């Protein structure tokens, strides 16, 4: 696995992140983690399994929010 | 204005500067007698120093009763003050009705007489369109919406080039 | 031999022509002030229209015009601010009495012209003994309400306030100016309090001096309180409520004084509830809860709602550095009561955001069972400008009006909060500030 | 006299694009 | 009525139709009716979006009550217009515009690594006449560094860049020293009084150049529209303006039930009544009930 | 009929304010 965050993890942030990322293995596998720091995330977490990615970071949340706001104002 | 004013019967105006209305105060320590002379009417009043402090209690709050808005009235005002600049140079067109006679007809070349007649009709077209003063009330309504969209910004209404340059330098030359 | 509607029709037909000069419109405005004709507005509007319309201005016509616009109390920001052209261009050609009148009248309407205030403040500090102290109080009122935080004129004013006795009007205007500036300079306030000895000739000067020492939060003098309770018929609702707000903020327990001031405004508010801005209704609710002066029953609950509207209004228009301050102080609060890892901090700060009983939204509100503590942030606008760097009286008012709602408010100023370098330090600072005022938590 | 009501937010802070003062007055003098 | 998060904006605004609705709201408050509780939710994106779409509702009545100083003589009419726009900005919730666009640069360049990212992601919020003068000095310092100038401030290359960015900044006409010392603050206020004086006199010069540039653009746009209008005959002008007015009236009559079309036709009735009131008494103007 | 009021006349008439209010009222309940 590979977990990406804006800052290094706190040790409780790590266990909450481990519990939220072990939901995404479709088996009884004991997947490991690899933390990396990219500053262009504004908080949140990206899980890079190299087979399935979940972009819950707020960079994509604010981008998706801006795209949704723009998709409503051209209709209203 | 603020909630409190601090003027009245103290370094107050004493006389009038015009002859159209004459004002003579008689300000004593307690009260004041203003015998103002104005046309064929005249008034001699009585105010004390704490009687002018009761003036600015209930404020006036002036406002501008406009046809569309005050903004659109100002753009229509500028369009009328430009139409005056154009009309003043249609005021200096030479008279051609002194040359409508048939004596200037038959001495004139046919092409040049035709061009003179077309020039006179062109003047009448110019003067009929420069005094369509009811069209300015809609002519200014095309200048408004781009201006209203340029004041309705995501940062500030009165923001512009040089204030953004000053804050860009202030943002850049600080430590990162 | 005295007939006012004929002379009003005279002044209406005076400036209804096409080519009114400066002297005609100036003396028309002065003549409208000297007859007290606030009842009629369209004639005033003709006067202001022709005042903004003329182009020539000598010194005395503009001085009389702005004096009349001030004393008559007309507010029309466009035509007042368009007088600043000749007010700037005639500035050494104005006498010092003219200069004080013009700078005071442009300051009173809030004309944002920094060129005029710089070129008036340099004329003050470069020639100070040329000016009477009332002239300096007028220029200080003008440069203070004109949105200039100038301290050089304030110190040169405080010198003349220290040397020579001034009138109570002059001291009242200057205290109002320093309360707009937010100096709380004690070394000048103690001098300017010494002009309230013979009793003030007006009620507006005593009312604005009381609001001045409320917004600076010094002390009631018991002379201005006596001159206010003995002259409270000569105050507008916006003036009397501001006086009661300054009186409660200066810690007054004189209930006949607050009763005589609310006897002005409770029939006024019961006449028209919607005439006054909700800032002054919140100030009335502050004065009615701090001194405990009771109001009629349809007034008390209504201004209790109005205070909640005003608090949420100042919250929604939070100046975005104060919102950073509320975020940082609430983080320090959530750390000091125990949340070491950052999602714990985020959940606690997101749960510290309860509503007050009057509908308003509290930023940092903790409940340990039955008692409630409130953490308050005093960013920069509610501070003073002097090097003690203390809060003003509005946040002490907020603490007193929330402490009547069952809360124990701990004030965290930002002059002291921004010295600490680490979050454990700010956590200990906010925990010491809470544990001083509500130590049971 | 009535305008098309636009509700859009100008994001860019730019110079306001001054137009050219047209040649109508020189045309009328011609 | 309102949803009560509108009405907290309209308390401090001194616009007319905001004041009438908020006075009716206070009248309903007086008769034993309670306030609605403010929803203490709607995380930061919804907060900024609702702030942005409710500050428009305070600037847009406020712009049309601000009279332009078109073709006036002097400087102080532009100062009236720009001071009234600053007052509109302070009543619509925005801050002083200098710190507002500095806040926008803090919002846009929170996560930039190099100065080239700064000059990229803030190109639209700054003048291109200055942005080209910064991109040339960026290339000049980039040639000597032979690496991207990182956005730290501890760097020597960033210091050599900033010593010439201050040079081009004072070359543009703004004194960068007083601006940096003003926003950077000083301890003793008597020594900061003069730098506040210099910053404010530059800033007054700057916002007067801003408002006067917008006034020059409106002057030239009105001059160009008139110079295209005086070339037309009156037949084309009359049928053109009547057709455009009838087209917009049909467009605003195609919408029914929406508030904006209803208020549109209401104000059309208002301007028709104003023509009737100026026709009834041309010496006094409109009839205003006092 | 005639002589409406004063506060009914200070309103700037063909400003937007209501296209934006309609956009907000059909945006924010659709984006929450």
């Amino acid at each position: 696995c590979t977990v990406i965050t804006a800052e290094p993890l706190d040790k409780l942030e790590r266990v909450e992140l481990t519990k939220k990322a072990e939901k995404f293995v479709d088996a009884g596998f004991k997947l490991v983690m690899q933390e990396k720091i990219d500053k262009k995330l504004l908080g949140g977490f990206v899980i890079e399994f190299s087979d399935r990615r979940v972009d819950m970071s707020t960079a994509k949340k604010v981008e998706e929010f801006n795209n949704f706001v723009n998709k409503l104002v051209l209709s209203i | 204005l603020t909630t409190f004013t601090f003027s009245g019967l103290q370094d107050a105006p004493v006389a009038a500067l015009s002859g159209s209305i004459k004002l003579n105060v008689a300000a004593k320590a307690g009260k004041a007698e203003v015998t103002v002379a104005a046309g064929a009417a005249k008034a001699a009043t009585q105010v004390s120093a704490a009687a002018l402090r009761k003036l600015s209690g209930s404020k006036i709050s002036l406002a501008e009763v406009a046809r569309i808005s005050v903004l659109h009235s100002s753009i229509q005002n500028y369009l009328l003050s430009l139409s005056n600049e154009r009309y003043q140079l249609l005021s200096q067109w030479p008279d051609f009705t002194t040359m409508y006679g048939k004596d200037f007809y038959y001495r004139a070349h046919p092409e040049d007489l035709k061009k003179f007649y077309d020039a006179a009709d062109e003047y009448y077209k110019l003067y009929e369109t420069v005094t369509e003063f009811d069209s300015l009330s809609a002519l200014a309504s095309q200048v408004v919406p781009n201006y209203a969209a340029r004041r309705r910004s995501t940062v500030h209404p009165a923001i512009g080039s040089t204030v953004a340059d000053g804050a860009f330098t202030n943002f850049l030359l600080s430590k990162q | 031999e005295n007939d006012v509607p004929a002379i009003l029709k005279e002044i209406d037909s005076l400036v209804s022509r096409e080519a009114v000069s400066a002297k005609e419109v100036s003396d028309a405005a002065v003549a409208l002030t000297y007859l007290q004709v606030k009842a009629n507005r369209r004639l005033w509007g003709k006067v202001l229209e022709k005042a903004g319309a003329a182009q020539d201005y000598d010194a005395a016509s503009l001085t009389n015009l702005l004096w009349a616009i001030n004393t008559g109390g007309v507010e029309h920001f466009k035509t007042v601010a368009e007088l600043a052209g000749p007010a700037v261009s005639l500035l050494p050609s104005l006498s010092p009495v003219q200069l004080s009148i013009v700078v005071e009248a442009l300051g009173g309407a809030g004309v944002k012209n920094y060129e005029l205030y710089n070129k008036a403040s340099a004329v003050v500090v470069s020639k100070i003994g040329e000016f009477k102290p009332a002239e300096i109080a007028r220029v200080l009122y003008g440069v203070a309400f004109g949105g200039v935080n100038d301290v050089a004129l304030a110190k040169a004013a405080g010198k003349v306030f220290a040397s020579t006795e001034v009138d109570s009007r002059t001291a009242a205007q200057a205290l109002y100016a320093l309360a707009k500036l937010g100096r709380a300079d004690k070394a000048t306030v103690d001098a300017l309090l010494k002009s309230f000895k013979k009793g003030t000739e007006s009620a507006s000067d005593a009312a604005a001096a009381s609001f001045a020492l409320g917004s600076l939060s010094f002390k009631a003098e018991k002379a201005i309180v006596d001159a206010l309770k003995a002259s409270a018929g000569d105050l507008a609702p916006a003036q009397a409520v501001e006086a009661a707000y300054g009186l409660a903020l200066s810690g007054a327990t004189d209930a006949e004084a607050f009763k005589a001031l609310f006897g002005v405004v409770a029939p006024a508010i019961e006449k028209a509830p919607d005439a006054l801005e909700v800032s002054s209704l919140a100030q009335l609710h502050v004065a009615s809860t701090i001194s405990g002066a009771k109001l009629p029953a349809a007034v008390g609950s209504f201004v209790a709602k109005a205070f909640g509207l005003a608090a949420d209004a100042a919250r929604l228009k939070r100046s975005s550095a104060e919102s950073a301050l509320v975020a940082d102080v609430a983080a320090a609060t959530a750390v000091a009561f125990g949340a070491q890892y950052r999602p714990e901090v985020a959940s606690a700060v997101a749960s510290y955001v309860k509503t007050a009983p009057d509908g308003s939204v509290l930023d940092i509100a903790i409940t340990k069972g039955d008692a409630k503590v409130l953490v308050q942030a005093v960013p920069s606008s509610l501070l003073t400008s002097t090097t003690p760097a203390k809060p003003l009286g509005h946040v002490a008012a907020y603490s007193k009006v929330r402490e009547a709602q069952g809360y124990a408010v701990a004030v965290v100023p930002a002059n002291e909060f921004e010295a600490l370098p680490d979050q454990k330090a700010k956590a200990q600072y906010v925990l010491a500030a809470i544990k001083k005022v509500a130590p049971s938590f | 006299y009535l305008a098309p009501l636009r509700s859009d937010f100008t994001e860019e802070i730019t110079a306001p694009k001054v137009a050219s003062a047209s040649n109508l007055v020189n045309e009328w003098n011609n | 009525a309102v949803s009560k998060k509108e009405v907290l904006y309209f308390l401090s605004s001194k616009d007319a139709e905001s004041s009438t609705a908020v006075k009716s709201y206070l009248k309903s408050l007086y008769a034993g009716a309670q306030v609605e509780a403010t929803e203490t939710d709607a995380s930061e994106l919804i907060a900024q979006l609702e702030k942005k779409y409710l500050s428009a509702q305070v600037v847009e009545p406020g712009v049309h009550n601000i009279a332009l100083p078109l073709g006036e003589s002097g400087s102080a009419p532009v100062k009236r217009y720009a001071a009234e726009l600053f007052n509109l900005g302070a009543q619509a919730g925005f801050e002083c515009p200098f710190i507002e666009v500095s806040k926008k640069f803090g919002q846009e360049t929170a996560t930039s690594e190099t100065v080239k990212d700064v000059l990229n992601k803030t190109k639209s919020y700054v003048s291109a006449d200055y942005n080209a003068a910064l991109n040339e000095v960026l290339s000049s310092v980039e040639a000597e560094i032979n690496g991207p100038v990182l956005f730290d401030g501890k760097t020597e290359g960033f210091k050599k860049f900033a010593a010439k960015a201050k040079a081009v900044a004072v070359s543009r006409g703004l004194p960068a020293d007083t601006i940096l010392a003003y926003c950077a603050g000083s301890a003793n206020e008597d020594a900061a009084d003069k730098v506040s004086k210099e910053f404010f006199t530059w800033f007054e010069s700057a916002y007067t150049a801003d408002a006067a540039a917008e006034v020059k653009a409106i002057e030239a746009e009105a001059a160009s529209i008139l110079d295209r209008h005086l070339a037309k005959p009156v037949a084309q002008i009359r049928k053109e303006q009547a057709s455009a007015y009838a087209s917009l009236l049909k467009r605003a009559e195609t919408a029914k039930g929406a508030k904006w079309a209803e208020k549109y036709l209401e104000d059309v009735k208002a301007v028709q009544w104003f023509d009737a009131s100026v026709a009834e008494a041309p010496a006094s103007g409109p009839k205003v009930a006092a | 009929a005639d002589a409406k009021a004063l506060d009914e006349l200070r309103k700037p008439k063909f400003s937007s304010k209501y296209l934006i209010q309609h956009v907000s009222q059909k945006l924010i309940p659709a984006v929450k």
